[PDB]
């Protein structure tokens, strides 16, 4: 068992930056990757990016590449994504989500199913 | 007078991913190998150097008891002289082995309804290991020309991957409990002895 | 990837004799317990006997005790059946095994890596 909490989603002018945390709880020495996901209103969720918890090398999506970078503390148990250059695609719900699984391809961890998700924090790009 | 305790080791609750496998000394005690001889229930239990009708009538210096998960496809690799990601990367018999190799089907404890992905073993290695050599390393594996930095991306990889033990797999893709016991005889004692 | 041939297998009278011989392919068979098994129709594979790497443990199926004799000669790599005062229940195909252990569990055909394709031999009355 573990528990996900996103936080520092909002709202933010296009170009402009945002950083969202997610803290992890329970069984914590199980995690072996930490993903964000996000869904727009009516569209299919997207794979963002993935971060292996020991070792702490990054997997990005195409759209995101340049201008996000996940990071995590395995100290304060917590994963972080820096969103920079926001733009209209990026507006969507973010999940952070983990997985008990190693995967030697990092690239895996855009299309594995993870183990547990959070309730997610709303992201919007104004028009200026 | 008291037993070997071979209990601990077979019966043991949790057992060690075979790429950071375990090793339990037995000494200085009886070895009565009837408690292995009456298990009906071993999927495999084959001897190397040693008659298994001999266990009984015989002593070493000591025993060593390696232990590990991995699939059924790979049960076959815990010999002397075979190849595999197992064989290669994980855990490696001598040529020349003495000792006996028993694995049996672990199905009903090693997956659990959302599958086990705990077990994790050794894909990817720079050499083969020389026999009982254990590398519980997870430097980043450089696969092409360029070299990596501890850093993941093309052709540099995370040298483990777990097994992922679902109930609904099938047999070769289940987990195996495997124990090796490794008879060792140097010019010292026997502390090691069956009841004659 | 050792490789073994059967042979000596046809017919032969109800209280007769006849020798099966198996050759395995390599250079190892020193290091190779050799077994012989069979399937008479209708039936599974069953043990036959298997013979230890310095032959000094032999083993029977409970049917050949006593009429069945196994041996090895390494120096040409072969395994021998001799099979004495033959019973129409002797008919079957007679297949050879190798494996590098010997086995607790000698009698099941899954503790065997190797196998011939099996010499047929057919007793009368
Ligand atoms: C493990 O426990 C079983 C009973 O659950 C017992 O039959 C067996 O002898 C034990 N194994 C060893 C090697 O002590």
């Amino acid at each position: 068992q573990v528990q996900l909490v996103e936080s520092g989603g909002g709202l933010m002018q296009a170009g402009g930056s945002l950083r969202l945390s997610c803290a992890v709880s329970g069984r914590t020495f199980s995690t072996a990757a930490m993903g964000w996901f996000r869904q727009a209103p009516g569209k299919e969720r997207e794979f963002v990016a993935a971060i292996r918890w020991s070792g702490g090398s990054a997997y990005y999506a195409d759209s995101v590449k340049g201008r996000f970078t996940i990071s995590r503390d395995k100290a304060k148990n917590t994963v972080y994504l820096q969103m920079n250059s926001l733009k209209y695609e990026d507006t969507a719900v973010y999940y952070c989500a983990q997985t008990r699984v190693t995967r030697s391809l990092l690239s895996d961890y855009a299309t594995w199913p993870y183990d547990y998700w959070g309730q997610g924090t709303q992201v919007t790009v104004s028009s200026k | 007078t008291n037993l070997c305790p071979f209990g601990e080791v077979f019966n043991a609750t949790r057992f060690a991913s075979v790429y950071a496998w375990n090793r339990k000394r037995i000494s200085n005690c009886v070895a009565d190998y009837s408690v292995l001889y009456n298990s009906a229930s071993f999927s495999t239990f084959k001897c190397y150097g040693v008659s298994p009708t001999k266990l009984n009538d015989l002593c070493f210096t000591n025993v060593y008891a390696d232990s590990f998960v991995i699939r059924g496809d790979e049960v076959r690799q815990i010999a002397p002289g075979q190849t595999g990601k197992i064989a290669d990367y994980n855990y490696k018999l001598p040529d020349d082995f003495t000792g006996c190799v028993i694995a049996w089907n672990s199905n009903n404890l090693d997956s659990k309804v959302g599958g086990n992905y705990n077990y994790l073993y050794r894909l990817f290695r720079k050499s083969n290991l020389k026999p009982f050599e254990r590398d519980i390393s997870t430097e980043i594996y450089q696969a092409g020309s360029t070299p990596c930095n501890g850093v993941e991306g093309f052709n540099c990889y995370f040298p483990l991957q777990s097994y992922g033990f679902q109930p609904t797999n099938g047999v070769g893709y289940q987990p195996y409990r495997v124990v090796v016991l490794s008879f060792e005889l140097l010019h010292a004692p026997a502390t090691v002895c069956g009841p004659k | 990837q050792v490789q073994l041939v059967e042979s000596g297998g046809g017919l032969v009278q109800a209280g007769g004799s006849l020798r099966l011989a198996c050759i395995a392919s390599g250079r190892t068979f020193h290091s190779y317990v050799m077994a012989w098994f069979r399937q008479a129709p209708g039936k599974e594979r069953e043990f036959v006997a298997a013979i230890s790497w310095s032959s000094t443990p032999t083993y029977y199926g409970e049917s050949v005790k006593g009429r069945f004799t196994i041996s090895r000669d390494n120096a040409k790599n072969t395994v021998y059946l001799q099979m004495n005062r033959l019973k129409p229940e002797d008919t079957a195909v007679y297949f050879c095994a190798a494996d590098r252990g010997e086995s607790y569990y000698y009698t099941r055909p899954t503790e065997y890596e190797f196998w011939g394709q099996g010499t047929q031999v057919t007793v009368s009355s």
